[PDB]
């Protein structure tokens, strides 16, 4: 996509809010601890407790995010990726031949028909006695 | 640790483009205000060029807040065309029965539209490299000759018009509708002059900037054409 | 008994988390690009498809794949006169694998193997392979 | 071995966290038929309006069998 | 960020103290006038001092 | 409003609910850096704007 | 961390040609004496010359294998300052939420200065209220006037200077032997010969104590043009 | 699944030892990638040919030692002497092995209070208590009052 | 709506039978016009500015925890008058949560 989204279109820096789902759970997780079962009251808080690097998934997904940016090869992505990376330039493409071979034809035969006709072959012929081409857009009449 | 911010403590363009403005006005010469314009122009690169250096700080954020206020100074790009919209259709029932010729639907419109479509191909196939972390040189080129003829085509348009700016709101209102694109098709050329390939790809401003600009330019050719051609 | 240690990386930015010493000696020998090469292992599937990009390699890449190779790509332009060679590196490379794989826990003795075929390697630390990226055919023929 | 075409793989799934993003039940992914049927209305409307230029002037003269109070008398 | 802007930097000591050729210190212009009139009252007011204290502001006469 | 991350946020399906606002709240921000710390926000404001009462007294008059 | 820009090429590595030309001199100064590139430096030389001695790396222990890489083993003491140093760095571009602050277990804001200006809003769900802002000055066991929520100030301060990953290295890592340059030539010539260079790093570094424009191919390789 | 697969980052090669792709303007050179695959064959079919690390027979003995000292490092290091380890698992083996820095609260040095000050704890506690449920009564009283 | 922090009745009962609300003075005292002194010079009497700050001022409780000046909002958390640069480490609002993590624990 064109526009730069933080959490979704993040290619300023290539930040990335859960690691790849390729990496087994043992290996890397997603951030969520809100699972975690009840401290027993025996434990006592030696960390800060603050969430932060601390806590090992929030440090592998920083170290992951700037480890990552270096790679043997490229993560090919889907057609569908592709797609949508270009879909404006694309359709932009097709109408600029909607415009060669659609648009370009009968506006040519409607210029034609004014010259011999006086007016374009979708309008009503007067009987006003006025001259000229006269209105195009038939239906905005 | 270092502090989030390297804070700018002093600037000196302000006071110059702020002078350079006021020259626009208190002169008795339009030569003065020709060679003034350049002086702004030299003046805004400065600018430019402050923005550039800005680079070394390594601030994630900088991208946003450029982002951000481009997208504002488009919506003020489309609010003044709207603005001129609005005078057109307020004498809309003082139109198409006074004694003046109004353009044909038929030669105008389709060559500037298939004109400036092929313009936004152009731009097209630019973001696609700068995607792709390629270049192909004759782009540009292909730019200038789209502009050239556009300048071309505007130019004998207006000399050829039998109808004046004083003859009508209408006419007045034609005339400054396609003056206003026209500028901001100018305002195109000063921006795409400069484009290059630069190693740091995509953070680099210029390039979204560049083709948020031309695809709202085309847009507003649109509007424009079924308002007045069509 | 193995001690943590700290890992950091990036030069103006560091950033510093535990690791194990073992796994950065790893990281840090996996740098070294002329030491430890990658090498390809091809299947027929994938050989055909490469014929529809470049056949010369669609050619060499076949007697790799007959041979059971994992091959450098910069060898496999010049496989037809280094088969022989990679042939005996082959066997030398398993006949070593056996022997650590199969000694007892805490027998870290040197492999036997015959190491003036296997490439890169103090006895033989390869060719200078020269590019083969000339044309040598004429146009108007 | 056996490997897949990375052009030819499916999309991959949003992750499952606290903070899990779901599209699913929306229904903004694709046009459905009640915009292509507004499309039909409107290329009916288009064309009936054209067609019968004295719809809108209707007739006032009504026969209507079963009278006015029967339901096939109000369409 | 290594050599970017310090966070945090103590200041440097404070300037050599001016003493006067024959050892009075020497003074600096100071706008704190000491008006010349007869009247001594000392208005005191309850102020607003955060949200759970206040302080005693005082004005004086002179 | 629950105050724990792990009971879940009831949503009905279409296009103004709880999943479509938290697909879409975070697009722009540069805090919601992972899924934890997203949620927290994500709830904070919801439950700071549509939970409080008076707030649809003005969507009324928009 | 988020707030980051991208990893530099420099990141990675560092270019031949930053190498100090006096490595004889380079390989025996003590650590502390070591400037960001003369450390860089001497860790890869040293690190890569016992990576690349094969023979040697089953019978050596992993203190000695660490030392010659440059790792430091961690410690509670070390690891106390790099996480609290971690933790300021993170706070740096995100929020600040965890655990409501006891007089057992308080708030513990990390501040390089004897000052940080901290926000109490409460506890969670209804015990939350507005901000109220204090600035948290070193050496108080703060309490919120509305909640009773203890803050604490927790400075990053050793001996005149503040902590750093640099700081950490120099008070707590020992040099051990020191570098012998014979072990330097003896991976020279293992993986370098007839015009191979297998050991970019230990040739130029060879070269270099040989007096700069010895080895084959050196003086051409330090010909430049601008 | 960011900047679209591209690595920020990447290693390309070069056959000819003194090219250089800023001097030169040849075109008959093809730049290799980091495996060494030329840049005639598109990533789709070289990202699915299997690439794997091999290092020098003479590094089997200590990579066997690294998997003794740590069972739960074995399979990679198996893995890497066998010849099957690709970049993936490499990977895997890095971050399963990363821990997060710890903090000890027993070093943090207190601010100074006496004896007597802390045998007080529950007494300032017991006040606070007192003045939140005298806060909570007074703002119904207050807002009956007032409103 | 904010209507205080909820107590529970077992917090309210005292181990005195004495044990009345601490009559802790928090008016910070008189203040009036900073008062420079001639003899100091401009770095000496930014030194005395500094020192005179009510932000930094706070009262001790009878336990030895102080309770801050304190303000709705950050406006009030500079040093009066402003300086060039004021809050060069963030300033750090603090959430709270029931969440938490196994490894900020010992057993
Ligand atoms: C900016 C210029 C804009 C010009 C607009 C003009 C519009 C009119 C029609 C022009 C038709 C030509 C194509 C125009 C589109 C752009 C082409 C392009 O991209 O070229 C890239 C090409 C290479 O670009 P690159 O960046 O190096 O490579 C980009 C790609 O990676 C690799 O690129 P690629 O290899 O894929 O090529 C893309 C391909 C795409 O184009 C097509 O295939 C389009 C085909 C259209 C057919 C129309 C019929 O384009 C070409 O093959 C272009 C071939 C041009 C050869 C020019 C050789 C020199 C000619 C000198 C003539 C001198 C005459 C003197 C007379 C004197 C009399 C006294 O650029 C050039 O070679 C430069 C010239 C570009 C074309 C200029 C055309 C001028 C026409 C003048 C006619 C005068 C007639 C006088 C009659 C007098 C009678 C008495
Ligand atoms: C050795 C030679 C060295 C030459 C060095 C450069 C000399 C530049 C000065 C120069 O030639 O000035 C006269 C030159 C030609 O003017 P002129 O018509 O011969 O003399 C003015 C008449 O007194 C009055 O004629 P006018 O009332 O028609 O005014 C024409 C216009 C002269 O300027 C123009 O006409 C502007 C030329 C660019 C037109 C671009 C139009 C783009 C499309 C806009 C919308 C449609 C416009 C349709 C018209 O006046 C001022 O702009 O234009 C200027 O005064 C400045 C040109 C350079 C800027
Ligand atoms: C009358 C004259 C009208 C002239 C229109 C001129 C349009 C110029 C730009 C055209 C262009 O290049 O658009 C394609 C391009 C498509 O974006 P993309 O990311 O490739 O889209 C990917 C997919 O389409 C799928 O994308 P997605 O749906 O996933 O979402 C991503 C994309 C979705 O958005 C777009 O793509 C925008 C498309 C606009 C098309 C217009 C025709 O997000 C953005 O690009 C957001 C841009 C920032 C929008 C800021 C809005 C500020 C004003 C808000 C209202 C404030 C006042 C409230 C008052 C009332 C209070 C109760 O649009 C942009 O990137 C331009 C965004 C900024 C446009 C600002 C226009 C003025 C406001
Ligand atoms: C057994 C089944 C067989 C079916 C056969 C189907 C045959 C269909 C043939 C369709 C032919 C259409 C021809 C259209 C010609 C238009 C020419 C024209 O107008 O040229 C000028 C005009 C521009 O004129 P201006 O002077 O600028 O004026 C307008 C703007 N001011 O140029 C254009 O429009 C450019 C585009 C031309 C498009 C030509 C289209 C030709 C289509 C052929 C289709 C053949 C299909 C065959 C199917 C076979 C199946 C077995
Ligand atoms: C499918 C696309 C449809 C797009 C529809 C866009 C609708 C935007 C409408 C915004 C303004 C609506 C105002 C209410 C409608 C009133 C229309 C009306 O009365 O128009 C005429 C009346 C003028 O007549 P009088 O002052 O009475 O006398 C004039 C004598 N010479 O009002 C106007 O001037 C209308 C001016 C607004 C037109 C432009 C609106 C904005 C255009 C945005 C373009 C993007
Ligand atoms: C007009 C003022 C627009 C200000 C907001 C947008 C500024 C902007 O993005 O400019 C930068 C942007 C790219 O710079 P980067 O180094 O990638 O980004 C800067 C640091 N990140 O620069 C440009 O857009 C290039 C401008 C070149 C043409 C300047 C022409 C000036 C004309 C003045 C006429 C009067
Ligand atoms: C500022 C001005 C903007 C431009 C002008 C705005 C005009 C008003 C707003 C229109 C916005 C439409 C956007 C497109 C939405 C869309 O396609 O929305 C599509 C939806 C269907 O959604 P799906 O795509 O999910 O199926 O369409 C419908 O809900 C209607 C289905 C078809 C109904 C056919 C029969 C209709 C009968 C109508 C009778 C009317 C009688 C009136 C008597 C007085
Ligand atoms: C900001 C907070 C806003 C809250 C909402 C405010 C809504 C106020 C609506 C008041 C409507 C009163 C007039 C009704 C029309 C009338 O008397 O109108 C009177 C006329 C003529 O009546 P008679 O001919 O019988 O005298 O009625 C008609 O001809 C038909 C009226 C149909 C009305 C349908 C449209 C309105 C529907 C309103 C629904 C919600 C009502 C809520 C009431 C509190
Ligand atoms: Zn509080």
């Amino acid at each position: 996509k064109h526009f730069f989204t933080d959490g979704a279109n993040d290619y300023v820096t290539g930040w990335e809010n859960t690691p790849p789902l390729k990496f087994p759970a043992s290996v890397m997780k997603p951030c969520d601890y809100s699972m975690t079962k009840p401290i027993p009251k025996h434990w006592k808080l030696r960390g800060s407790g603050i969430h932060g690097p601390e806590n090992t998934d929030l440090m592998k997904l920083v170290l992951w995010n700037r480890l990552k940016q270096k790679r043997p090869q490229r993560e090919v992505p889907n057609i569908n990726y592709l797609k949508d990376s270009i879909r404006l330039e694309l359709s932009v493409n097709w109408w600029l031949m909607s415009c060669i071979f659609l648009w370009g034809p009968w506006l040519h035969w409607g210029q034609e028909y004014q010259k011999v006709h006086e007016q374009p072959p979708w309008a009503m012929k007067r009987i006003d006695g006025l001259r000229g081409e006269g209105y195009f857009t038939w239906f905005l009449e | 640790f270092e502090l989030n911010i390297n804070i700018i403590n002093y600037n000196y363009l302000g006071i110059i483009i702020t002078v350079i403005i006021s020259i626009y006005i208190y002169n008795n010469s339009n030569i003065i205000s020709v060679y003034n314009s350049n002086l702004l122009l030299i003046n805004i690169n400065i600018w430019m060029k402050y923005n550039i250096l800005d680079m070394l700080n390594l601030n994630v954020l900088d991208y946003k807040i450029l982002l951000w206020i481009v997208v504002i100074i488009i919506s003020n790009e489309i609010l003044l065309f709207v603005s001129f919209y609005w005078i057109y259709y307020h004498n809309y029932i003082n139109y198409y029965h006074v004694n003046i010729l109004i353009l044909n639907s038929y030669n105008i419109v389709y060559n500037n539209i298939i004109l400036l479509t092929l313009l936004s191909t152009i731009v097209n196939i630019k973001f696609y490299n700068y995607i792709l972390s390629y270049y192909k040189y004759i782009l540009s080129y292909l730019i200038y000759y789209n502009n050239y003829m556009f300048n071309n085509k505007i130019i004998l348009e207006y000399k050829n018009n039998s109808n004046y700016t004083n003859d009508s709101v209408y006419m007045t209102s034609y005339f400054y509708i396609i003056l206003l694109h026209y500028i901001h098709i100018y305002d195109s050329i000063i921006l795409i002059v400069v484009y290059n390939y630069v190693n740091y790809k995509n953070i680099n401003n210029y390039y979204i900037n560049i083709n948020i600009y031309y695809h709202l330019i085309e847009v507003l050719y649109i509007v424009i054409s079924i308002l007045l051609y069509l | 008994q193995v001690p943590d240690v700290f890992a950091t990386f990036g030069w103006e930015r560091r950033l510093t988390v535990i690791h194990h010493p073992g796994v950065m000696a790893i990281s840090k020998l996996l740098d070294q690009r002329t030491v430890v090469k990658p090498r390809a292992t091809f299947n027929q599937e994938l050989v055909e498809e490469i014929g529809d990009y470049d056949e010369d390699l669609q050619r060499k890449a076949q007697v790799a794949l007959d041979n059971g190779l994992a091959i450098e790509w910069r060898v496999l332009d010049f496989i037809d006169d280094e088969l022989p060679r990679l042939l005996a590196e082959k066997r030398e490379i398993e006949k070593a694998r056996e022997q650590v794989m199969s000694k007892a826990p805490g027998d870290y003795t040197q492999p036997v193997f015959d190491s003036s075929v296997v490439v890169p390697t103090p006895a033989n630390l390869g060719r200078n392979y020269p590019t083969l990226n000339l044309p040598s055919g004429d146009p108007t023929e | 071995y056996k490997t897949e075409n990375p052009l030819y793989k499916d999309d991959e799934p949003f992750a499952k966290t606290c903070h899990t993003f779901d599209y699913t039940r929306e229904g903004t992914e694709k046009n459905g038929l009640g915009y292509y049927c507004l499309m039909g209305l409107w290329a009916s409307i288009f064309i009936w309006d054209s067609l019968y230029t004295g719809a809108t002037m209707p007739t006032g003269v009504h026969r209507y069998v079963w009278g006015p109070y029967f339901p096939t008398a109000w369409f | 960020r290594i050599g970017g802007p310090p966070v945090f930097m103590q200041f440097p000591p404070p300037p050599p103290k001016e003493y006067l050729a024959d050892g009075t210190p020497k003074t600096y212009p100071l706008h704190q006038p000491v008006f010349d009139h007869g009247y001594t009252w000392e208005h005191w007011y309850m102020t607003n001092a955060g949200v759970f204290h206040t302080v005693y502001y005082g004005e004086f006469a002179k | 409003p629950p105050t724990r991350l792990s009971t879940p946020l009831y949503s009905e399906g279409g296009a103004f609910t709880v999943n479509w606002w938290r697909n879409r709240y975070g697009l722009y921000s540069r805090r919601q850096t992972d899924p934890m710390l997203a949620e927290f926000l994500f709830r904070q404001q919801v439950k700071e704007w549509f939970y409080d009462v008076p707030s649809y007294n003005y969507a009324a008059l928009v | 961390y988020r707030h980051w820009h991208r990893m530099s090429e420099d990141d990675w590595a560092l270019p031949l040609d930053s190498m100090p030309e006096d490595v004889k001199t380079l390989m025996a100064t003590p650590q502390t004496e070591r400037g960001f590139v003369e450390d860089y430096w001497y860790n890869r030389i040293r690190g890569e010359a016992t990576l690349l001695d094969p023979e040697a790396l089953p019978s050596k222990s992993y203190i000695a294998l660490a030392r010659d890489m440059g790792l430091q083993i961690v410690d509670e003491p070390s690891s106390h300052m790099m996480g609290l140093i971690e933790l300021y760095e993170y706070l740096r571009g995100a929020s600040f939420v965890g655990p409501f602050g006891t007089i057992e277990n308080p708030v513990l804001v990390p501040a390089v200065g004897q000052e940080r200006v901290v926000a109490c809003t409460g506890g969670v769900g209804d015990e939350e209220h507005f901000t109220l802002w204090f600035r948290c000055r070193e050496g108080f066991m703060y309490r919120c006037g509305e909640c009773d929520q203890i803050f604490m100030l927790v400075r990053l301060y050793y001996e005149d200077r503040y902590w750093t990953q640099t700081l950490v290295r120099d008070t707590f890592m020992s040099d051990g032997d020191m570098f012998d340059l014979k072990t330097l030539e003896r991976v020279h010539k293992m993986w370098n010969k007839d015009e191979m260079v297998r050991w970019e790093v230990g040739y130029w570094a060879q070269d270099y104590v040989l007096g700069k424009g010895v080895l084959p191919g050196m003086v051409e390789e330090h010909t430049r043009v601008n | 699944a960011y900047n679209g697969g591209y690595p920020f980052h990447y290693v390309v090669q070069y056959d000819d030892p003194n090219y250089d792709c800023e001097a030169d303007f040849e075109f008959e050179e093809i730049p290799r990638d980091e495996f060494g695959v030329p840049a005639h064959i598109p990533p789709e079919l070289s990202t699915q040919i299997r690439h794997t690390y091999y290092v020098p027979p003479q590094y089997y003995p200590f990579l066997k030692k690294l998997g003794e000292d740590t069972p739960e490092l074995k399979p990679y290091t198996d893995k890497l002497i066998m010849g099957d380890m690709t970049y993936d698992d490499y990977e895997e083996m890095f971050y399963k092995f990363a821990k997060p820095l710890k903090i000890y609260r027993s070093r943090l040095p207190l601010p100074y209070r006496t004896d007597e000050e802390i045998s007080q704890e529950k007494y300032v506690n017991w006040c606070g208590r007192w003045y939140s449920y005298r806060q909570r009564l007074q703002g119904d009283y207050y807002s009956r009052h007032y409103f | 709506i904010y209507e205080g922090q909820t107590v529970q009745e077992s917090e309210l009962i005292p181990q005195e039978d004495d044990w009345v609300i601490e009559e802790t003075n928090f008016c910070l005292g008189r203040n009036c016009y900073v008062r420079f002194r001639e003899e100091d010079d401009l770095a000496r009497r930014a030194l005395h500015q500094m020192d005179s700050q009510l932000n930094k001022m706070h009262t001790r409780l009878r336990d030895g925890t102080v309770i801050p000046y304190m303000s709705f909002h950050p406006d009030e958390m500079v040093d009066r008058p402003a300086p060039i640069h004021t809050f060069s480490e963030k300033p750090l609002l603090k959430w709270t949560w029931d969440e938490t993590y196994e490894e900020a624990y010992d057993d």
